């Protein structure tokens, strides 16, 4: 069966066809040793970056892109966010890329931040219940975003498939963290453009957006001061 | 002559002048990936030096990509004259249409690069994600010929590094697999001969 003439044929995209589309205690062990949710109200573009502190070991970053709309940033303004100012030495990114120039310029912006990607994760939407306008370079019609993780210093796979949301919703799919989370790879996250809606355990929201914040510095390295500093979270709280 | 052709060859040798300009490209190389070789690569620097920029004026290149080739494959690319425009996964199936490093692979990727002004294209038929079954290692999806003949119907294209089971109508396959030399356009086979009098590179 060629699910790309049917597309021709019908209107379905070919990921319509997928089928199917225990780690339960390591999901707990997460939750236990989530801090509580944090959050900051921001200007994101006028704002000294460097007053979160301490450093992060995963950033999340999903940027407004003007082509989530058919304030929006530009891979221009993004590309001057000073991140590696706030990454730790060892440490990983999560940037939300769209599907056009970004999946060049997000790979500019995690060299110029001081990363090298390790993965390609592609949130591949389904339209299921619609069986589309062109940018006018594009060849292929656009059916996916990519999420690009980047490393700096020493059970799931690399697609989301969901359907895709109405127009105008610009959220990405919550599995995104549940796959940041399950590699286990530090407590301190940092969510930079996420909304009231994104708030999450485990998680510091920072955000133009946000119509309260709770954020507060020292608070917040007090989750992680000894004996709790290098924890994974997914391991146990210590007594 | 639309009838599938191929030469055996290898394409780091082979004078690529001339076989004229192509609508459409398409190659899977060998990166080098840092990892143990099935097959014998080659270096940065050879892709790099690939003539590409002879095959095409106006057209559409197709370049399989993965691990640091997902870079290096976008420094050839522009360096080569494209301009990055597009870039198709092909989500890997069983027969029973379920999904077969940090995360789990799911996927393979093709960067779309355009090169000069293309016209007369169906651009926009077909989305940017293929479903299809794995055959062999290896081996891509036949869907991608259909994208690329809906696109851009009739016209002339060539495949750099393709095997045996790839050579299709309208296309010229070059690959060292291959089974001889099998030339039908005359064209090409004009400038074959007096590029290659003895039929040898
Ligand atoms: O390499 C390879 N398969 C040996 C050949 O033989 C075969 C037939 C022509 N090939 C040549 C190679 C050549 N020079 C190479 C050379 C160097 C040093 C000594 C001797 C020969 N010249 C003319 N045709 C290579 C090779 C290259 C790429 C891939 C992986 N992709 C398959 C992929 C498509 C979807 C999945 C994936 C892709 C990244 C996403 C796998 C194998």
């Amino acid at each position: 069966n060629d699910y790309c003439q049917h597309f021709v044929d019908t209107g379905h995209r070919p990921q319509n066809f997928i089928r199917d589309v225990l780690i339960r205690l390591k999901d707990e062990l997460i939750a236990k040793s989530n801090t509580p949710p944090m959050y900051l109200q921001a200007d994101i573009e006028a704002f000294d970056i460097r007053e979160l502190t301490p450093k992060f070991d995963v950033i999340l970053l999903e940027p407004p892109l003007e082509e989530y709309y058919r304030k929006c940033w530009t891979w221009d303004d993004i590309m001057k966010l000073e991140i590696d100012e706030i990454a730790a030495p060892r440490s990983f990114i999560f940037l939300w890329c769209g599907s056009g120039e970004g999946l060049d310029l997000g790979r500019v912006c995690l060299r110029k931040w001081g990363y090298r990607r390790c993965e390609d994760i592609c949130w591949i939407k389904t339209n299921k219940n619609n069986p589309k306008t062109l940018d006018p370079k594009a060849v292929f019609q656009r059916t996916k975003e990519h999420c690009l993780m980047g490393i700096k210093g020493t059970v799931d796979i690399d697609l989301i498939i969901t359907e895709e949301p109405e127009i105008g919703n610009i959220e990405k799919p919550v599995e995104i963290f549940h796959i940041i989370e399950h590699f286990c790879l530090g407590r301190r996250r940092l969510h930079l453009f996420g909304r009231d809606s994104t708030i999450r355990p485990g998680w510091l929201t920072v955000g133009p957006t946000l119509t309260n914040s709770n954020y507060n510095a020292e608070t917040y390295a007090s989750y992680f001061s000894a004996p709790n500093s290098y924890l994974t979270g997914c391991t146990e709280e210590i007594e | 002559l639309f009838p599938p052709q191929w030469i055996c060859c290898d394409i780091r040798y082979l004078d690529v002048s001339i076989l004229g300009k192509f609508a459409v490209v398409m190659a899977d190389p060998p990166w080098d990936i840092h990892m143990e070789l099935p097959y014998g690569t080659l270096t940065d620097d050879e892709m790099r030096r690939l003539n590409i920029p002879v095959l095409q004026d106006d057209g559409f290149l197709f370049l399989w990509v993965t691990g640091r080739a997902m870079e290096l494959g976008r420094e050839c690319l522009n360096l080569w004259g494209y301009e990055r425009v597009d870039e198709i996964i092909w989500v890997k199936t069983n027969q029973l249409q379920r999904i077969i490093h940090w995360l789990n692979h799911g996927k393979e990727h093709c960067l779309v690069g355009v090169k000069g002004n293309p016209q007369g294209f169906n651009q926009g038929l077909d989305c940017d994600v293929i479903v299809a079954e794995v055959r062999s290692t290896s081996h891509k999806p036949d869907e991608i010929y259909g994208m690329i003949e809906r696109l851009s119907p009739g016209t002339r294209k060539i495949e750099l590094f393709g095997r045996p089971h790839n050579v299709q109508p309208n296309w010229i396959t070059l690959g060292n697999q291959l089974d001889g030399i099998h030339l039908l356009d005359p064209d090409v086979v004009a400038r074959f001969k007096q590029r290659y009098p003895d039929g040898i590179i």
